[PDB]
RNA sequence: AGAACCUUACCUGGUCUUGACAUCCACGGAAGUUUUCAGAGAUGAGAAUGUGCCUUCGGGAACCGUGAGACAGGUGCUGCAU
RNA sequence: GGCCGGGAACUCAAAGGAGACUGCCAGUGAUAAACUGGAGGAAGGUGGGGAUGACGUCAAGUCAUCAUGGCCCUUACGACC
RNA sequence: AUGUUUCUUCUUUUUUUUUUUGGUGAGAGG
């Protein structure tokens, strides 16, 4: 659409009409994170949190 | 409201190189029956469309007559140029007949009683210059007693 | 005023100017007018006798400056006066516009 | 990407007749919004868009001012001109901040801004090129019939209102019908309807006359003034500067035809055509028709005209709930008093009656002599006090000295009946009573009591409307005086 | 914008007359196919043999005959009938 | 043998346009119209040419391009070789 | 210098749409 050509341009990094979603995850309990682990297949570049 | 009555049509033509183009001349009268009397000149290529250019010339020659309980004042001469016209009086004769194409104009003033004949040469197109013309010089008595004598009563008996 | 040249070539554009000028002047400042006036006012009637001819057959009153040479038929009101001055018929004009100065109010 | 934004700036100029310019500003303030809510903070956020590439740059915007009220969207000039020395008050200051990603979400806020953009620029030219429609009588299509307003579509996104009172009395729309109506108001209003229409009003009357009556439309015929009464009766006055023209004949058409087709379109209101005439009596009598008038009699002081009628034609003059009379009232603007010619005798009679025994009482001159001042048109001791010597002169038996006398008289008459009046109400009752209202001064207590006003209690039980024509009481000022009046005299 | 047959509507002679061509009506022949002939050719006189698809499978469209036809055919006239 | 490479300069090939209008200069002429010289240009006055045949005249020709009212043949004026 | 005969005409009344995220195995609650 025009708009949809202009949505093109600028930000066209985002798809088209994008949603790019995280793990957006659901609901239904609270918590407190107390402990994440991270595994790494070894080749992949370690982040700087891992 | 113009109250249409139309009467006349007869080709007239140009005799060009290339012909003769039959234009019509057509005439018509109009006016309110009590009074208002005035005429239009018309003419075209056609039958339909002289008739209603003549209509706006008749708009703006209505000419009063005074109607005097719907008839005449008193005899008056309609001479013109083809037909010397009389407008004889008849009081409530109560016979509407003029002339032949001038008693189709004679219902649009809307009389009723009136006597008349053509004098002259039978022509239909100085009938309506001279059927208003008779119209027009003629006065109702008041006029001919706001004028004559400086008493209006006297007259009047 | 804005355009009137970039939709058609310039050699077209005097024209339509000689077009407008032309019509300018001769139909004047009266364009805004009611068409059909109350009154025309006449100057002489010499070579203007077209006016009050035309002016007499719809009924309204028109007037006429008179000199000697024209003729009252057809006029409905004949004043005197010549018709060969530049201030004269400017007092004539500035006569009228103090009544015209009533004319409005 | 590139060319595409190029390609949607000149499909939306062309198509909506826009400058490419209007569009990017709105575009501009739609990403500033955009990306304004995605961030938990209030920050000030300008947006910039290349004209060539479509690519656009997203800033922290910092409005440079003089005082710094919103530290999180103000910065001071001092402190802007630290950046950049050449930004003044008004300008921005900017900061490298990540542009929003183009998502469905920014595409659709884009799509409503440059809509909204559309209202207030295509449409918006739309309305200004449509100056006659805006005035004339537009067309619509009934969208929605509420209690109170009839929603129509005009088409092009423009929406016009019918208020109850703009509709007659007996129409009844139902949604998709084609109504016609006068555009007599256009309002800039943030919410709500712009357009209002109306058929009631005497505008949709002239306008429809202005389209059956072509010499109406040539400014040939002008219509001068128009009463009406919506579904029922409508008066025009109708003059025309052509003597080879029947204004009236013109209006009517041929037998009816043309004031027929406008009273059809009016749900069969009668209209009666009038001939404006330059007279106020004549136009009058005009306006009165179908009734025939025998006498009219013109007092130009209270402008008002007494009107007689034959006995028979009464009921005619006055019409159905004084129908005839209102309406030529309202298209002459004269207050018209219909009357028999009997009752209009027996009214001159009684004022001139009045009119001895006032002149007798207060002039101290004989019965006759009254009798001579009102044969020759004196009715007010006003006009006694006040007219020029020379007309008081031109009366048989009159004199110098006898017109010094009598104007004399009745200007001691008219202050003596000035000092009762100030006595009845100004020296003791308004001096006191009405005088107590904080506010009141000496000439205000003597125009209330000129309106019978005299005691406190009575402007307590006055309305603001019973109080707004005395010169120098504005509303507010009535109002006060009338509660002070009150919660002296009702809770005192 | 091209007269050996053709074109050709003109002429001689020899021929069918519901006909060169069209649609329809009943029924037959399937359609198809090469070749021997009275004859100038036309037309007409013959012999060997064949038979795709749908099958509501008591048969139908694409092709011709014989018989009644309605018509068909008209470069036969009227350009001052258009 | 542009035949075999090479080239996008160039003829040619073919498209959307740029190019001309008395635009400018002077004399003359009613400050107009306007003729024609001076200039540059590929071309100078609608640059050379074609296409388009106004209202209409010959009630000009054609029924034999086709259509089509009457007329007659319709065992023939129709049809075949 | 000459150029038949009988032969031309003229304007005011006709016109319906519109479309009918599964299986298996184990455990548990009632």
């Amino acid at each position: 659409t025009p708009e949809e050509k202009l949505l093109r341009a600028i930000f066209g990094e985002k798809a088209s009409d994008v949603k790019d979603s995280s793990l957006r995850v659901p609901n239904g309990v609270s918590g407190t994170v107390i402990d994440v682990q991270v595994f790494t297949r070894d080749g992949v570049e370690k982040d700087k949190r891992a | 409201e113009l109250q249409e009555k139309l009467i006349a049509v007869n080709r007239v033509s140009k005799t060009v190189k290339g012909g003769r183009i039959f234009s019509f001349t057509a005439l018509t009268v109009v006016g309110d029956g009590n009074g208002r009397v005035g005429f239009g000149y018309g003419k075209a290529r056609e039958v339909p469309a002289a008739i209603q250019k003549a209509m706006e010339k008749a708009r703006r020659n209505m000419i009063n007559v005074a109607l005097n309980n719907g008839t005449l004042q008193h005899p008056v001469k309609g001479v013109h140029t083809g037909s010397r016209v009389f407008m004889q009086p008849a009081s409530e004769g109560t016979g509407i007949i003029a002339g032949g194409a001038m008693r189709a104009v004679l219902e649009v003033a809307g009389v009723h009683n009136v006597l008349a004949k053509a004098y002259g040469s039978t022509n239909p197109i100085n009938v309506v210059r001279a059927t208003i013309d008779g119209l027009e010089n003629m006065n109702s008595p008041e006029m001919v007693a706001a004028k004559r004598g400086k008493s209006v009563e006297e007259i009047l008996g | 005023q804005d355009g009137t040249f970039d939709k058609l070539t310039k050699k077209e554009a005097l024209m339509r100017t000689r077009e407008l000028e032309k019509l300018e002047n001769s139909l004047g400042g009266i364009k805004d007018m009611g068409g059909l006036p109350d009154a025309l006012f006449v100057i002489d009637a010499d070579h203007e006798h077209i006016a009050i001819k035309e002016a007499n057959n719809l009924g309204i009153p028109v007037f006429a400056i008179v000199d000697t040479n024209s003729d009252p038929d057809g006029v409905d009101f004949v004043i005197p006066g010549n018709d060969d001055a530049i201030r004269a018929v400017t007092l004539y004009l500035g006569a009228v516009a103090a009544t015209v100065r009533e004319g409005r109010s | 990407m590139n060319k595409e934004i190029l390609a949607v700036v000149e499909a939306v100029s062309n198509e909506k007749a826009l400058p490419r310019e209007k569009i990017f500003e709105a575009l501009e303030s739609a990403l500033a919004t955009a990306t304004k809510k995605k961030y938990e903070q209030e920050i000030d956020v300008r947006v910039q868009i290349d004209r060539k590439s479509g690519d656009f740059d997203t800033f922290r915007r910092w409005l440079v001012v003089d005082e710094v009220t919103q530290p999180t969207k103000e910065i001071t000039l001092e402190a802007a001109r630290y950046e950049d020395e050449s930004l003044n008050l008004g300008d921005y200051v900017e900061d490298q901040i990540e542009s929003v990603t183009f998502d469905r979400i920014t595409t659709q806020t884009a799509k409503q801004v440059i809509v909204q953009k559309v209202r207030e620029a295509e449409r918006a030219m739309v309305v200004d090129q449509f100056r006659e429609h805006e005035g004339e009588i537009i067309t619509g299509v009934v969208k929605k019939v509420n209690r109170d307003n009839i929603s129509l579509d005009l088409g092009n996104n423009a929406e016009a209102v019918i208020l109850r009172e703009d509709m007659l009395p007996r129409e009844n729309f139902r949604p998709g019908d084609r109504v016609r109506g006068v555009l007599y108001s256009v309002r800039p209003e943030a919410r709500g309807a712009q357009l209002f229409v109306t058929r009631s009003k005497p505008e949709m009357l002239i306008e429809l006359f202005r389209i059956e009556v072509p010499e109406i439309g040539e400014e040939v015929i002008e219509i001068k003034a128009a009463a009406r009464d919506p579904g029922s009766r409508a008066k025009i006055a109708v003059k025309t500067n052509d003597k080879r023209i029947d204004p009236v004949g013109a209006c009517v058409g041929m037998r009816g035809a043309r004031v027929q087709a406008v009273s059809t379109e009016l749900g069969g209101e009668r209209i009666d055509i009038v001939l404006w005439d330059d007279n106020p009596a004549q136009f009058v009598i005009n306006a009165m028709a179908p009734a025939d008038v025998a006498s009219i009699v013109v007092d130009e002081d209270k402008h008002t005209m007494d009107i007689a009628v034959e006995a028979g034609n009464l009921a005619q003059a006055i019409g159905r709930n004084g129908q005839n009379v209102r309406l030529a009232s309202q298209l002459s603007g004269w207050e018209l008093n219909v009357m028999t010619v009997d009752d209009l005798q027996a009214k001159h009679q009684a004022e001139a009656h009045a009119a001895i025994d006032t002149f007798t009482k207060y002039l101290d001159i004989d019965e006759d002599f009254a009798t001579v001042l009102v044969e020759e048109g004196f009715s007010t001791l006003e006009e006694l006090a006040y007219v020029p010597m020379k007309e008081l002169l031109e009366i048989e038996g009159l004199d110098e000295p006898t017109v010094e006398a009598l104007r004399e008289r009745a200007k001691n008459a008219l202050a003596t009946i000035a000092q009762a009046q100030e006595e009845s109400l100004g020296d003791n009752k308004p001096a006191d009573d009405l005088l107590n209202l904080e506010g009141v001064d000496r000439d205000l207590a003597f125009k209330l009591a000129a309106r019978g006003v005299c005691t406190l209690e009575d402007l307590a039980e006055q309305g603001i409307d019973d109080l707004a024509d005395i010169e120098g009481l504005t509303d507010e000022k009535a109002g006060a005086l009338i509660m002070a009046a009150r919660n002296i005299c009702w809770f005192g």
